[PDB]
């Protein structure tokens, strides 16, 4: 069997690429707006400086993702003004002025 | 004499080289963070406010 029309198809595709960096202050949680906290955490040492360390790692990677896609190109284009090139009209995906 | 936090430098020989204060601008204490006294360029995290 040989086939002798065709078609033609286009499937969309859907990834995350990125999620929403954070960061925490100590003494507004684990303290909360006491001194006496804040007097008695110094015993436990500086493990606020160990885990902003930690998310800012995590954020660090986040606009690194963003970056490794989309920063390829080495000259900004312009779009054309003609949308439509021979029956294939790009109004639905370039831009508008 | 006032409460600070200074931080000190040995020799091999164990004799103090060099100190440095940990409140008299943000530098300083950028170096009491790092801890270390050259500091490359970039942005460091450092205590909360
Ligand atoms: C390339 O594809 C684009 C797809 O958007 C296509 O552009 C669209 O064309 C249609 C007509 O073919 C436009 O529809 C009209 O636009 C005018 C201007 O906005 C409106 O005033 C019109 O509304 C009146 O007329 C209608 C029918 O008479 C009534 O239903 C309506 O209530 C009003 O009375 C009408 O909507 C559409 O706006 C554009 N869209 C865009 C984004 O440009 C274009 O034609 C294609 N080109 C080629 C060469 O294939
Ligand atoms: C730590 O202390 C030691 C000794 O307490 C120091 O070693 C001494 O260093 C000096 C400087 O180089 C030496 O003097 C030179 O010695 C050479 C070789 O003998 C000679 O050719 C020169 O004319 C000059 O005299 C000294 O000999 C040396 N002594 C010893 C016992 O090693 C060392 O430099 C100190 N280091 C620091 C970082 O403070």
């Amino acid at each position: 069997a040989i086939p002798t029309n065709f078609s033609i198809s286009i499937t969309t595709e859907v990834m995350p690429v990125s999620m929403a960096k954070t960061s925490v202050d100590c003494n507004m949680y684990i303290c909360g707006d006491s001194t006496e906290c804040a007097n008695l955490l110094l015993q436990y040492g500086s493990f606020c400086t160990q885990l902003n360390r930690a998310l800012s790692g995590i954020a660090a990677e986040q606009d690194r993702n963003t970056r490794e896609v989309f920063a390829q190109v080495k000259q900004m284009y312009k779009t054309p003004t003609l949308k439509y090139f021979g029956g294939f009209n790009f109004s639905q995906i370039l831009p508008d002025p | 004499l006032k409460p600070t936090t200074f931080m000190l430098k040995y020799d091999e020989n164990g004799t103090i080289t060099d100190a440095v204060d940990c409140s008299q601008n943000p530098l300083a204490e950028l170096k009491c963070s790092v801890k270390s006294f050259e500091i490359d360029k970039g942005i460091y995290q450092t205590s909360n406010f």
